[PDB]
């Protein structure tokens, strides 16, 4: 799995995640990333996300809405959203995996409850950040 | 104010297996990809277009699991998945299970932009995006020593 | 209280363009499948078995557009989806672009209990359905004269 | 476009819905009757829906969760939930249709933006209701 959130000069958020799926998975299975919501969302007034991770689970949560929901409804800032689906709910339904998002005030998190995620970031015109590991 | 994020997969990545080398070839192409997403944002282009640029990147780099270097299913054979959402007008456009698109996150976009429906499937999806002028490729083109070894181990 | 809500579509159905008679056949044909689903509520059936029945006989029933009375596709073919999902548990099944299975909301039920999946596709979700004694229909038995005549008046 | 929620008397909320989708569609579209969220969705926590309408719209709005996450985050009843998901939300986005719900304490709500949507619903051992028209 791999996913892209940015927020433009122009204050527009998008997303966008793309996968292979799964090694030996059954053929036909859909995890989260097509689904909108599950794997992928974005809305100017909340947030963008991509997400990676257990696919069922993501779906089952609707974990890149839920992070909008709470913020949106819930008052919730991102990081207390990220918080919230990545440590907390995903975890519970026997998840793991982890996301990216960004909000509409151009905050950034990349929560990840895994041994690892591939990221990286960087705001326009300054120097970027890549990561594998936690810490 | 202007920002991209990027991933490339979560999961049990091991310190213990990895050299290195191993590790600044994921930090380089991360940062490679990252870098034209934050020059292209700077350059007053579109999220979506940036983030779709960024997955077509991440799809293109045989070390992460989408597009070349997709891993293999069950049957060995490669099924692919991809969406992008525009948060401005909340359009979204989606792809799952096709063989034959090079770019997923390409053939989801089409979705989005030049058809009334948000998500597409398997041959319908492909013949979609073939009536719309997008390649029709080998599944062969996402295979990987790597992932089809990982797929003998399993 | 335990309770049950079952629709078959929203829509320009028009009052102008129907009789009682035929506006009977839709009551009648809820109320039946309502009813159903009450008797099993006040039997102590749970509420995914209760869902599960009640789409089951909406898809049988030719006058909804599900199973049996499926809308066709531009290439008047019948693709047919269907999703169920536990609020206990938070499970869920679901299948999409399916043609050769007279019950999708059963394959849906059977993507959630005999995999670990949400959602299956197309000829893998068949194939799934059919390596678990699931029936393959030929998508013919879906057609009615009357959704063919809104293809053609479609066009 | 079908379906079914229901509250059983364990307290427990399920949902399912069935579609053969819109009449004349291109081969391989999906709407929303199988996507968890947009067109199906139960937690015991909040509410079971079931949605029909413009699938496409269905899903860029998430409406069936987005009726939890108002009720569960935002604090409205299923009534306002309903109002603001089928009657604003879904016709601001040029979405039409409607749904049914049942929440944890076995409220009920059929609300529609169409001309029609048939429908019914009961309590256990009581009479039920049918409709085909607005009321
Ligand atoms: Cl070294
Ligand atoms: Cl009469
Ligand atoms: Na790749
Ligand atoms: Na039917």
């Amino acid at each position: 799995t791999v996913g892209a959130v940015a927020l433009d000069l122009d204050g527009n958020l998008a997303a966008a995640t793309s996968t292979g799926g799964m090694t030996n998975k059954l053929p036909g299975r859909v995890g989260d990333s097509p689904l909108v919501g599950a794997g992928c969302y974005a809305n100017n007034a909340s947030v963008a996300v991509s997400c990676t991770g257990t696919g069922e689970v993501f779906i089952r949560a609707l974990a890149a809405y839920d992070i909008a929901a709470l913020m949106d409804y819930g008052g919730l800032s991102l990081a207390e959203a990220c918080e919230r689906v990545v440590m907390e709910k995903l975890p519970a339904l026997g998840g793991s995996g982890g996301l990216i998002a960004i909000d509409h005030e151009g905050n950034v998190a990349l929560p990840f409850n895994t041994e690892g995620m591939y990221r990286a970031w960087g705001y326009a015109g300054d120097t970027p950040t890549t990561g594998i590991y936690r810490e | 104010k202007a920002v991209i994020a990027i991933h490339g997969g979560a999961g049990a990545i091991s310190r213990a297996q990895m050299s290195l080398q191993q590790e600044l070839r994921y930090i380089e192409a991360l940062s490679a990809i990252v870098e034209t997403g934050q020059k292209m944002l700077e350059a007053g282009e579109s999220a979506l277009d940036v983030v779709t640029e960024a997955v077509r990147l991440l799809e293109e780099c045989p070390l992460f699991n989408a597009g070349i270097g997709a891993v293999f299913t069950r049957d060995e054979t490669h099924e692919l998945d991809a969406c992008v959402m525009d948060g401005n007008t909340l359009k979204a456009g989606a792809v799952a299970g096709v063989s034959h698109l090079r770019n997923p996150v390409l053939a989801a976009r089409l979705v989005m932009e030049q058809s009334p429906h948000v998500m597409m499937i398997g041959e319908g999806a492909e013949n979609f995006a073939f009536a719309r002028g997008m390649e029709r490729v080998s599944p062969e083109i996402f295979s990987t020593s790597l992932r089809y070894e990982q797929l003998l181990a399993a």
